[PDB]
């Protein structure tokens, strides 16, 4: 009755729980408690789901299912209500607090009023009945919110121009997105909602301090908690509107900091030039003032001391008081060093670290001044230093501080920076400061350039933070166009902020030239500030940006950082480069950075540690092997140094934690004395460097570690708590867990290493070959951390290369300038907004796919310390601390150093995932997961026991796998492709035993028979899984090797390969030849497309295809064109009902969008409680996507095919992302079958190994000479039953056919011409052609048979030949072959060289005399001139042959022509003339200079309607010149092969087509009403009526390239090489 | 064709000049601690892989030019470069001066392998 | 009126500036026109059927690029700008580019400093001709420096 209690508890909770209401400005009663509502619903939903597992669920099934429906309906309603209420709050604020918007946008204002009325009406109902069930039962409440959400979104998108007007009134709004700005404007009264947006408008203001009323802004605060209290508080009541008090807050921030600086300077002067400093007073002064002012005060005091000392040294020979300046710095630095040797508050400790860094530089500068004997303040070695002059007598507090370097003078901006980590002030950084400040004085931009990881971006920000400026970083890409850059400049100019444009050379060259105009006009405006004649009490300086007059603040600056060494980057035009002063930053001063950082962190041996760690990184870059995922640069060094301080702090906390439970001897000073500082550094190195190492580099690095750090050992923490959770998660996921050298131990170490990287890096890559356990490593870790820490883990897995880069990050509208989020931007923005508590969960964004610089370099500012996603609309999204950016990849051969250096690396090797582990996983799943949806599980469990001995290490399967890798395969061989195929086949064997038990309900299979079946099937499955993608000789050779090593009984035939045997359900080997009968084919089905003559290969391939298809396993058939791949697949599908096949024809230009159109036509998207599911429209059917040329799609320059990545996503992840709404779609009842030619063929690319692990490959070769004799000997016997007197000649006719076909296939190959492909397709056409010429014939002599045989050979083999020698050879060998197999025949009457056949002079297709044909064509040409085209033609012999060839194709279904020849040879005219003779209407597209793709689509619709609906025979004649775009042929490639274009008819066009098809089918007498039935009939009409004639000139390069663009042109069209006139 | 015969002689001749053997350094507990062994082990390891790849590619070209194995996409790309005298990008594994043609690379690559052989011979016979 | 070419707005601005200038004698300079080879062909056809003011001049700035149409090159007069042939030519170009009043300011020693700068600029630029020996790399020491 425990289940009954849960139902009672669920019933009682929802009979009383009321929507918690709050009054909102006396207008309505909003709903709070969204977290309480959502968690409560989720908790009951889980409990209802969990109680289904209980066996006692049957009695309460209906009641539980009723509650599942109700709880799901509650989720679907209030997940929309929350977004509707949120949007209404800030839209209501805007449309009430700004009367100007009513006039500006009257339509939107009235539309919002109507929606605001329906919202308030629904609010009042909720107030009357706040009970959730009563609200849930409100009529149409679900649809009301759905309409409210959509309608409110339209109003939101219609306020864009209003938002652009408000951005001027507070220019920091230019750096805020439209939606966030509406929240800011609309919530101007709800100040608590404004807090999350301050980090976007300010450098270091994360929140504001408010009184209890929230009416006065008392001050500002940073993200670390540091507070600035305003001297004069800002009252919001006296300045209500949002943009004025925000301006007053920005001013008080600057005024308060300047006033606070003056007070700090007064106190710090006492510390300066003082013999002894009391630490308590000095620490008190540090704690009292902000971090930025503390360092600023120290710099001011030191500068004035040096100025004072140099002034006294005017006489030259006077004593130097500079030593006292050095003395004061030494004393102060000793106190700072002593303070960081002990525990400090986190804010004070960082302040102390900043002061140590500042004073180390002052110590170095003062030492340099003393060593150089400088005695004058005007000496350049002092002027070149950055100096700080403070005038307390200055009236304006904002101008009391002057920062001067050389001749450059700057005011301090007094932007609140919070606590920004400072750089070590190195000689490179000193040179950077000097160069950039020279550019600033010259009103020029700064252009630091160099390789990645040299400090270019950090130095620009450091200089800006030194000057108190708001520095904005932008990660530039090709989407930063002229309009986007200008708008960013407008914001920068009015705010007075610095723009640091990183990767600035990733802009297009045309955009760089255009931007140079905007940069120049700003710089001219900046020089207007510098003019002494200009007075501040005048018209403000203004430059023209985007055709508008924009005020320019003197504090703004432009900086660009670039790597000029990166190939593929844009070269800056010279006119742009003259606007920037460039500095090379190539060799950072690593040893100085390491020494100062370790000294500021409290390491006593910092000099010793720095002298070891920096050379150690240099040694690693050279001593260790070279890998693409190896980085030992400054980022890697910085990571270790920062981690060293963290490790030192935890040990000190750990040491005293031991002291708490062991005495009371806390003696912190002595604690730092006995502290293994070298061991701390080694731990940071190993926690950060070791996971990236390959196996053979691991001992090398530890030898290097012992070389540089003798006697120091690395010992990982034994993480029992995490390992216990990992072991449990592995058990629930059927995974193998090990410890140390056990099975799975290497993989568990990688999981633990991955966890360590997650705690040090916000961006990390898991790199390793396909099938290394990378995915399971982070999927298991995510679940384990959920159990260990209690924090829910959420993973968003993205295939970045399965979609366009526009769909990944988003697009800026060219005209409306509206921003649409991409997939990654939408996910990250959803987490930042945290509407449903995403900030309290562990959020992992996994980019599972290929890494190329084009898309991942948009994440440079995300993966570095900026933690910002910068968008071309000026918006900057901060990465929250709970988010990890992860990249699961198989290689990094296209990633640049910029990306590799910014990410933690965990390397997976194929040895990490052992084959024993994979075998355990398959067996564990087989013993626990039933295949039916237990008698089925009992079969699997018994079968698992039988398979177990062979699946051990060094077993049969392991030895077979090792031998298979030594063989040659049509595709690259990977371990998981074999095992994936092997496990699918064994699952089918378990289904076979169950199906046998269904056939034998009396006697189910016993273990003796079950054992006898499984062992042989396992051998059978091993051969096909490991050699099915190899040729017969390789399939044989694996057979003997198995025969040697196996103990399973095998067929005892002397010379018959094992691959020639199947396994009967009785556990006996049975030859495949028993299922290959010598059939006799019905005479009307001779060589018909659906007829398959059983051969040894067909029955084996069909059985193998059946197994994979029945398991819904994706598969690829590979073989030469025409080898029978489509025939075998469709033959196997006939024995597999409940499966519909849809043929897709890939080209070089095929994108995932071709798959999406097929989904739109055959499948529906439905909203389910678990997400969007895509399933076939027809119920109970599995829909098979057949891709015929899956390896043709273009491979980009980074080795990626987008559609292949898209298919890999749908197979491995079971779905894809819908780019319109950024929503994951799950596939249901959809499987994929691929066909392709071998990757070595021209135009073919190798398939990705990450796609092949899911897709078993079967190799279908050309039938051999004996197989061809069996196939077409059967056809010839059937077709020669038409003439009983010709039955005897069946065998010689087949032999002549096979001999000439084999000779032609050898004689002409793809090496000579790209279209010289001969396959059994020609044999099928050969038999069909003879059969068509024999049906209306009552009798025929044997010489008449040879003439038809010779005629069809010429049409099939000679018509495609280019050269006269080739045509001469074909003509001669036709005679040779015929007489060899047909002696005692009259050669002349059978082989007269002018072989012409026509049905023009009679009812039948009989031979025609050349002169008789010439007279008839002249007679018909006379009529043709008077009716269609009055262009006289001269009739020569080749024309008569050509018109007969065209006439043949127009009389065949799907008769398509590829006419190749020189222009003006009559290809079009003859086609029209023959089309007029056969009753075919001629359609030609009427191209012009403005003819575009949608013009071609409309033209395609016109032809398809006429031929598909009106039953009109049409010759669609189209030239190569008509192809104005590659998209034209992607449509024709589908049309030629399938007679249909999946996406051509959409919207109203499809509806009109259905009306016309229903009318058209009615005139034919067919009873069709279903749209699917109508579309199939429409396709069948297009197949029989539409004829496409393609005309093109002979171009060797063009013809070869043409095959990839339109493969249907060369396998669905008959090619006739008309060439030039002879 | 004329190119097919001329390229056959060149590839066969290159297989004569380029050495055929390169034995990896035997890793030892006390050899890993030797910095010279650590650098020299890298040289042979990357050198042996490049040596096998070039020899295999050249052997396939000879067999192609004898009409015994069919021309694949990789072979078509490699054969086109060899006819034009451009150094194949697959062969390019160590930094070289810009504008270096394939005939100079083969002679340069042959000398580097000889030195690599002597270094491994000393390590094999005599120790690190 | 000076216009950069790459932007779509730049094309519209160029046409309006040219149309206004051909009726008033105004000067128009279009920079980096090699970035728009297709638009350059249309500009050549536009200039052919036009009889502007006698003082009108159109300046096109481009890099030496094979993408520049032949028809435009034939219609215009080409001036090649490159490093001066030698030290003498380099220094004469420098002294012509700097206004005389700039050198001849109150400190008489300013003239010798400019000469030293001109000599230094000539020597540094001429060493670039010796690609490897003069400097390890082909630095872009130029007018901005
Ligand atoms: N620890 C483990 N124990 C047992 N089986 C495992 C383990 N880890 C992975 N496997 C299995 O072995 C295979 C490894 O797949 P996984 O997704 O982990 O590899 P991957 O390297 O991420 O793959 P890809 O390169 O295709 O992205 C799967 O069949 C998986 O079920
Ligand atoms: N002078 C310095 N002091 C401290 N850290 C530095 C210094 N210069 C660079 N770094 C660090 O080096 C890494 C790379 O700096 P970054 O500015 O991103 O380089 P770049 O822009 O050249 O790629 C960062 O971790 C940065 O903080
Ligand atoms: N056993 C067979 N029975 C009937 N036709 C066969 C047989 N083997 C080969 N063929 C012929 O070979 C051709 C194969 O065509 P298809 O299946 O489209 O080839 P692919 O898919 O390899 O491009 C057809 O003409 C088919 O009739
Ligand atoms: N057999 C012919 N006799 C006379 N004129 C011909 C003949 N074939 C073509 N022409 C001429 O060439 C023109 C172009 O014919 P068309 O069919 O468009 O050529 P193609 O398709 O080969 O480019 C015709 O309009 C006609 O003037
Ligand atoms: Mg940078
Ligand atoms: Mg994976």
């Amino acid at each position: 009755m425990a289940l009954e209690e849960f139902l009672k508890q669920i019933r009682e909770v929802w009979n009383t729980y009321e929507l918690d209401l709050v009054n909102y400005q006396n207008k309505c009663r909003l709903i709070r408690g969204w977290d309480d509502l959502f968690n409560k619903v989720k908790e009951h939903i889980n409990s209802v789901s969990a109680m289904k597992l209980s066996p006692y669920y049957k009695v309460f099934e209906e009641d539980a299912l009723s509650w599942e429906d109700k709880l799901n309906r509650i989720m679907a309603l209030f997940d929309v209500w929350i977004d509707v209420q949120r949007r209404w709050v800030y839209l209501e604020g805007i449309f009430t607090g700004s009367a100007d918007i009513k006039h500006l946008l009257p339509v939107e204002t009235q539309r919002f009023q109507s929606i605001s009325t329906e919202f308030l009406a629904l609010m009042k109902k909720v107030s009357k009945s706040p009970l959730v069930m009563d609200v849930l039962n409100i009529q149409g409440v679900q649809r009301s919110l759905e309409r409210l959400a959509d309608l409110l979104g339209k109003i939101q998108k219609a306020l864009g121009e209003y938002l652009e007007r408000e951005r001027s009134s507070f220019p920091r709004f230019y750096f805020v997105g439209d939606e966030d700005l509406l929240e800011i404007i609309g919530n101007s009264k709800n100040v608590a909602k404004l807090q999350k947006h301050f980090k976007k408008m300010f450098a270091g203001v994360s929140s504001i301090i408010l009184n209890e009323d929230n009416s006065v802004v008392l001050g500002i605060s940073s993200r670390e908690g540091e507070e600035v209290m305003f001297k004069t508080p800002v009252s919001i009541t006296e300045h209500p509107k949002i943009n004025e008090w925000l301006t007053l807050v920005e001013k008080e921030m600057r005024v308060t900091l300047a006033k606070l600086l003056a007070e700090s300077v007064t106190e710090v002067e006492i510390f300066g030039k003082a013999t002894s400093i009391d630490p308590n007073t000095y620490i008190t002064w540090i704690d009292k003032y902000q971090a930025q002012l503390v360092v600023l005060s120290a710099q001011i005091a030191w500068s004035e001391n040096v100025e004072t000392a140099l002034s006294s040294m005017g006489g030259g020979g006077d004593a130097a008081p500079l030593h006292s300046v050095l003395s004061n710095v030494e004393v102060t630095l000793n106190v700072l060093a002593d303070s960081v040797l002990m525990e400090q508050p986190p804010l004070r400790r960082r302040k102390l670290e900043h002061l140590i860094t500042e004073l180390v530089h002052q110590r170095d500068v003062t030492r340099s001044l003393i060593k150089s004997k400088i005695d004058n303040a005007k000496s350049f070695e002092w002027l070149s230093q950055m100096r700080f002059y403070f005038d307390p007598k200055q009236t304006d507090v904002l101008q009391q501080l002057s920062i001067q370097m050389a001749n450059a003078k700057f005011n301090y901006g007094f932007e609140y920076l919070g606590v920004q980590d400072k750089l070590v002030q190195t000689p490179l950084t000193d040179r950077c400061y000097l160069t950039m400040t020279q550019a600033l004085e010259a009103r020029l931009g700064g252009s630091p350039f160099g390789p990645a990881g040299t400090g270019k971006t950090e130095s620009v920000k450091a200089l800006g933070h030194q000057l108190g400026r708001f520095v904005l970083v932008f990660n530039c890409d090709e989407t930063f166009d002229f309009q986007a850059m200008g708008r960013i400049f407008v914001g920068l100019c009015q705010v007075g902020a610095w723009g640091c444009f990183d990767e600035f050379n990733r802009l297009e060259e045309r955009m760089l030239s255009a931007v140079s105009q905007q940069v120049q006009c700003i710089q001219e405006a900046l020089r207007e500030h510098s003019n002494p004649n200009y007075d501040k009490t005048s018209a403000p300086i203004t430059c023209e940006l985007l055709n508008k007059q924009v005020k320019v603040s003197p504090d703004m600056a432009i900086f660009i950082t670039m790597n000029p060494g990166y190939a593929g980057r844009s070269n800056l035009p010279d006119n742009l480069k003259k606007l920037f002063r460039s500095l090379a930053m190539t060799k950072p001063d690593r040893q100085l950075i390491a020494q100062v950082m370790l000294y500021s962190q409290g390491f006593r041996t910092a000099e010793v540690l720095a002298n070891k760690i920096v050379p150690f990184f240099k040694l690693c870059d050279e001593q260790l092997s070279s890998q693409s995922h190896y980085d030992f640069g400054l980022r890697a060094l910085k990571s270790v140094l920062v981690s060293a301080g963290n490790v030192k702090r935890e040990r000190i906390q750990k040491i005293k934690r031991e002291k708490e439970e062991r005495g009371e001897a806390v003696d912190e000073g002595e604690i730092a004395e006995n502290l293994p500082e070298q061991e701390i550094l080694i731990q940071s190195v190993c926690e950060t460097m070791v996971p990236k190492l390959v196996a053979e580099d691991i001992p090398l690095l530890f030898s290097l570690l012992s070389d540089v750090f003798p006697g120091v050992q690395y010992h990982r923490g034994e993480m029992t708590a995490l390992r216990e959770e990992l072991k449990k998660v592995c058990q629930e996921m059927y995974l193998t867990y090990g410890d140390g050298e056990e099975v799975g131990g290497m993989w568990v170490e990688k999981v633990l290493q991955l966890y360590q990287i997650t705690q040090i890096n916000h961006g990390l890559m898991m790199v390793g070959p396909s099938g290394s356990g990378k995915s399971m490593a982070w999927r298991v870790l995510l679940k384990a951390l959920e159990r260990l820490e209690g924090v829910e883990g959420v993973a968003h897995i993205i295939d970045p290369k399965a979609i366009s880069k526009d769909h990944l990050y988003g697009t800026l509208d060219p005209n409306t300038r509206e921003w649409t989020d991409g997939l990654f931007t939408h996910v990250l923005r959803k987490i930042i907004d945290s509407v449903r508590g995403e900030l309290q969960k562990r959020q992992w964004i996994v980019f599972d796919g290929d890494v190329d610089p084009e898309w991942v370099e948009n994440l440079n500012s995300v993966l570095d310390d900026n933690k910002l996603l910068t968008l071309p609309n000026g918006e900057r999204l901060s990465l929250p601390p709970n988010v990890r950016i992860m990249f699961e990849v198989q290689d990094l051969k296209y990633a640049t150093l910029a990306t590799v250096s910014r990410c933690g690396m965990v390397w997976f090797s194929e040895d990490v995932l052992s084959t024993d582990m994979i075998f355990n996983n398959f067996l564990a799943r087989l013993r626990s997961i039933p295949l039916d949806e237990s008698p089925m599980l009992q079969i699997q469990r018994d079968a698992a026991t039988i398979m177990q001995p062979y699946f051990t290490s060094n077993g049969l399967v392991t030895k077979a796998l090792e031998h298979a890798f030594q063989l040659e395969h049509i595709m690259d061989l990977t371990r998981l492709r074999c095992l994936g195929s092997l496990f699918s086949m064994l699952h089918q064997a378990c289904r076979n035993v169950a199906q046998y038990n269904a056939n034998h309900p009396d006697f189910p299979m016993q273990i003796e028979q079950l054992e006898r079946y499984i062992q042989r099937y396992l051998v059978y499955a091993i051969l096909w899984s490991l050699s099915g993608d190899s040729r017969l000789k390789m399939r044989a050779e694996l057979g003997e090797y198995i025969r040697r090593i196996t103990t399973v009984p095998l067929p005892t035939a002397p010379n018959i390969p094992i691959i020639d045997y199947e396994v009967s359900i009785s556990g006996e080997w049975s030859p495949w030849q028993a299922k290959v009968p010598q059939i006799e084919v019905e005479t009307h089905k001779v060589a018909a497309p659906d007829v398959v003559v059983p051969t040894l290969d067909t029955v084996r391939h069909e059985a193998l295809l059946y197994t994979w298809l029945a398991e819904h396993k994706p598969l690829v058939l590979c073989g030469p064109p025409g080898s029978g791949k489509t025939m075998t697949l469709f033959s196997a599908l006939r024995a597999l009902p409940d499966m519909e096949v849809v043929g897709l024809n890939f080209s070089s230009a095929t994108t995932p969008e071709l798959l999406l159109k097929t989904f739109d036509h055959y499948c529906e998207y439905r909203r389910t409680p678990n997400g969007v599911v895509l399933a076939p429209v027809q119920l109970g059917k599995w829909l098979v996507l057949f891709c015929d040329e899956i390896n043709l799609p273009d491979m980009d320059k980074y080795g990626t095919q987008r559609v292949i990545s898209f298919i890999r996503q749908m197979v491995e992840h079971g779905g894809f992302y819908r780019t319109s709404d950024q929503t994951w779609v799950k596939l249901e009842r959809i499987q994929f079958v691929g066909a392709c030619n071998p990757p070595t063929d021209p135009g073919r690319k190798p398939l990705s190994h990450r796609f092949l692990r899911h897709v078993p490959v079967v190799y279908v070769d050309y039938p051999g000479p004996a197989s061809l004799t069996q196939i077409y000997g059967t056809f010839n016997r059937a077709m020669l039953r038409l003439i009983p007197s010709l039955r005897t000649y069946a065998e010689p006719l087949t032999a002549a056919m096979v001999e000439f076909y084999t000779m032609s296939q050898e004689r002409f190959t793809q090496d000579t011409q790209p279209h010289y492909i001969y396959s059994p397709r020609e044999m099928t056409r050969w038999v069909r052609g003879i059969f068509e010429a024999l049906r209306p014939l009552e009798t025929l002599p044997v010489e008449g048979l040879i003439r038809i045989w010779a005629h069809e050979a010429l049409r099939l083999f000679q018509d495609r030949l280019v050269e006269d020698e080739e045509r001469r050879w074909t003509d001669e060998n036709i005679d040779t072959v015929a007489l060899k197999h047909f002696p005692n025949i009259d050669r002349e009457k059978a082989m007269s060289r002018p072989i012409l056949y026509s049905n023009w002079l009679s009812k039948d297709y009989i031979p025609v005399d050349q002169e008789e044909l010439r007279d008839y064509v002249k007679a018909r040409l006379k009529v043709f001139y008077e009716e269609e085209l009055d262009v006289p033609l001269v009739l020569f012999n080749e024309v008569l042959d050509h018109v007969l060839r065209i006439d043949r194709i127009f009389r065949q279904p799907q008769g398509h022509l590829l006419l190749i020849g020189v222009s003006g040879a009559g290809k079009t005219t003859l086609s029209r003339f023959v089309a007029w003779m056969n009753g075919l209407s001629v359609y030609q597209i009427k191209v012009h200079r403005k003819y575009t793709g949608e013009d071609f689509d409309e033209d395609l619709r016109t032809v398809l309607r006429r031929s598909g609906c009106k039953n009109e025979k049409i010759a669609f004649i189209m030239d190569e010149s008509n192809v104005l775009d590659s998209g034209f042929l992607e449509r024709m490639n589908t049309l030629l092969a399938n007679g249909e274009v999946p996406g051509l008819f959409e919207g109203d066009e499809y509806a009109t087509l259905m009306t016309q098809c229903k009318e058209g089918a009615q005139k034919e007498g067919l009873m069709l009403d279903s749209h699917e039935e109508l579309y199939k009939w429409f396709t069948s009409q297009v197949i029989r009526n539409l004829h496409v004639v393609f005309t093109m000139n002979p171009s060797s390069e063009g013809l070869k390239d043409r095959a990839a663009t339109s493969p249907a042109l060369f396998n669905r069209c008959v090619l006739n090489w008309f060439g030039d006139w002879s | 064709p004329a190119w097919m015969r001329t390229l056959h002689t060149t590839a066969s001749n290159w297989l004569h000049l380029i050495p055929q053997t390169l034995s990896h350094l035997k890793r030892t507990v006390e050899n890993i601690k030797d910095p010279l062994f650590r650098f020299f082990e890298r040289e042979v390891k990357m050198g042996a892989k490049l040596l096998q790849d070039v020899r295999q590619d050249l052997a396939d070209v000879v067999q192609v030019c004898e009409g015994k194995k069919k021309q694949t996409n990789y072979l078509r790309t490699l054969i086109n470069e060899l006819v034009k005298g451009i150094l194949p990008r697959s062969w390019s594994h160590y930094t070289v001066p810009a504008g270096m043609t394939v005939i100079q690379w083969v002679s340069d690559f042959s000398e580097r392998i000889k030195q690599l052989q002597n270094i491994s011979l000393a390590a094999a016979s005599g120790g690190a | 009126t000076s216009i950069a070419i790459g932007s779509a707005e730049g094309f519209n601005q160029a046409d309006k500036a040219i149309n206004t200038a051909v009726k008033s004698g105004r000067w128009v300079m279009l920079k980096n026109v090699h970035l728009a080879p297709g638009w350059l062909m249309q500009l050549e056809k536009k200039l052919h059927s036009l009889q502007p003011h006698a003082c009108f001049r159109l300046f096109l700035t481009m890099e030496i690029n094979p993408k520049v149409p032949v028809n435009l090159l034939r219609a215009g007069r080409i001036f090649v700008f490159e490093p001066p042939p030698g030290v003498k030519a380099n220094m004469l170009r420098t002294f012509s580019s700097i206004p005389v009043s700039r050198i001849c300011k109150s400190p008489n020693e300013r003239a010798r400093l400019y000469f030293l700068l001109a000599w230094f600029h000539a020597i540094i630029q001429e060493r670039l001709r010796y690609a490897p020996l003069g400097w390890s790399k082909k630095y872009e020491f130029g007018e901005s420096d």
